[PDB]
């Protein structure tokens, strides 16, 4: 019984950590095979940030100018590029802590795990959603930048994220392990900011599946709803319309519970227009938007 | 305010 | 900016987690040096864990009715005592991962770090507090038992807690990795009731701070208070009272922000009597009580 | 109700 935001464990993803220094800027890598994947800011002194042009900025380097260092050993850079916003430094040694891995991007709604980094070094692991305006709501200091973010299925890690930059909101932003941003962003420092954001519908269904399960249900109710008319809450609200194909990944969890989706949905419906009323849900004293189907069933009792 | 690419200092 | 539940990187750990087979029983042990740890419970079948003797299971038991697998490798049991409620498993092979560590016993109110693990195998990280009443609010199910609780300083795994059973409230009970229970708790299938929780009032003044530090300022005030006339409204409301030395823990946070402890206080007064009023805090509609003031800081810009 | 000491089966 319990439920908890649970990350991954990291340690596939601690061994492939690195520090990537260039000039007086430093940050981290991930260290695969003979490659060493960070973000292409660490070309840019403070004063190239707020303009900077990165081909210019790259033509200038050498390999020897790229400092990358595993715990005690300094690795030799043979080789590097550019492919859109992340560099590809080539060292002349494969790291032998690879696991199984692939880059992969993923959809607004969907969860990775964190692990923050500073020098190379690992700080801490956490989970996080990518918010439908594709920013994520992370926890990053100065030095973060190139940290990771993944999945885990069986011993294959599915890498997914690498942290560029915080936008004045407060709020994080990054790209795909090929350097591809997630969202309207680009990695320079000037005013930048997010769409809208929204309530991911399907997530908070699902948690409160896993609030059924493990014993809440006070917020059950006697009514249903059609899709349309849920669909016509979720907008006064601010939450995402509800899909057949949400209402499919629903299957297990509904019928794990014995409590159909529309069922849910007249549920969920109430607690828009009621709140709370002093209760809680899995401890929480509001609606919890970042726990996928998936991450449920993965977490609950069967 | 600006976006602030969170390098660190070497 | 942002502040999440992290944990600290499990790596360190995951290279420690063993099988422990004894009968149709398995559960998971702690392997460090050439000693694999994990609960007595292990010896258990089903009809022995009502009212077990477990020293009258375990003069029973021999060496080889120990079944330990590290990944693919049978590790060799070669001698096996019993401390409190754990076994001492004493192997042919000391473990190469082996980190920097020590068995702490942790105090009510502190946090740390579980892995949770399945046969030997990692499935999840996350952060849980020791409750005042000793239970942990963790997320545990069936062959979770023997999963560790642990806090990373520089590279040394303090570890403070392995996992038993669940209670019939949900929460759960341990030992520390001496064998000795948190709480008045013991490892049989018998009805055990908690204490009366208190929620941990420095953990929440720690979390105010962490949340100006982050830019929530909206619940300050230009009132101030006393020890002891908050210590009033925290009897009232079931929160611990507060001693000068949590005021001399909170002194960096408050010496950061520039916000008196007990105008602190006084903030937090405010939203005990008044609660939210529908506004949010660091993302959470209440009173947040497992950040220590440590957490805080380590995780905060300075 | 009663305790439930999670241990798993073989």
């Amino acid at each position: 019984s319990g439920f908890r935001k649970m990350a991954f464990p990291s340690g596939k993803v601690e061994g492939c950590m690195v520090q990537v220094t260039c000039g007086t800027t430093t940050l981290n890598g991930l260290w695969l095979d003979d490659v060493v994947y960070c973000p292409r800011a660490v070309i840019c002194t403070s004063e190239d940030m707020l303009n900077p042009n990165y081909e210019d900025l790259l033509i200038r380097k050498s390999n020897h100018n790229f400092l990358v260092q595993a715990g005690n050993v300094q690795l030799r850079v043979i080789g590097h590029s550019m492919q859109n916003c992340v560099l590809k430094l080539k060292v002349d040694t494969a790291n032998p802590k690879t696991p199984k891995y692939k880059f992969v991007r993923i959809q607004p709604g969907q969860t990775f795990s964190v692990l923050a980094c500073y020098n190379g070094s690992p700080s801490g692991v956490y989970q996080c959603a990518m918010r439908p305006n594709f920013t994520i709501k992370g926890s990053f200091l100065n030095g973060s930048c190139g940290s990771v973010g993944f999945n885990i299925d069986y011993d294959c890690v599915s890498f997914c994220y690498m942290h560029h930059m915080e936008l004045p909101t407060g709020v994080h932003a990054g790209t795909d392990l090929e350097g591809n941003f997630y969202g309207p962003f680009v990695d320079r420092q000037t005013a930048q900011a997010a769409g809208t954001d929204t309530t991911i519908t399907v997530n908070v269904l699902a948690w409160l599946y896993a609030a059924v399960i493990n014993g809440d249900r006070w917020f059950l109710n006697r009514f249903t709803t059609t899709l349309n008319d849920f669909n016509l809450v979720a907008m006064k609200y601010n939450y995402e319309p509800l899909t057949q194909d949400h209402v499919d990944i629903l299957g297990p969890l509904s019928a794990q519970t014995g409590i159909a989706v529309l069922d849910m949905c007249a549920s969920l419906k109430e607690l828009l227009q009621n709140g709370m009323n002093g209760r809680t849900i899995l401890g929480s004293a509001l609606l919890e938007d970042e726990f996928t189907p998936f991450d449920v069933v993965r977490q609950c009792s069967g | 305010a600006t976006v602030r690419l969170q390098a660190g200092n070497a």
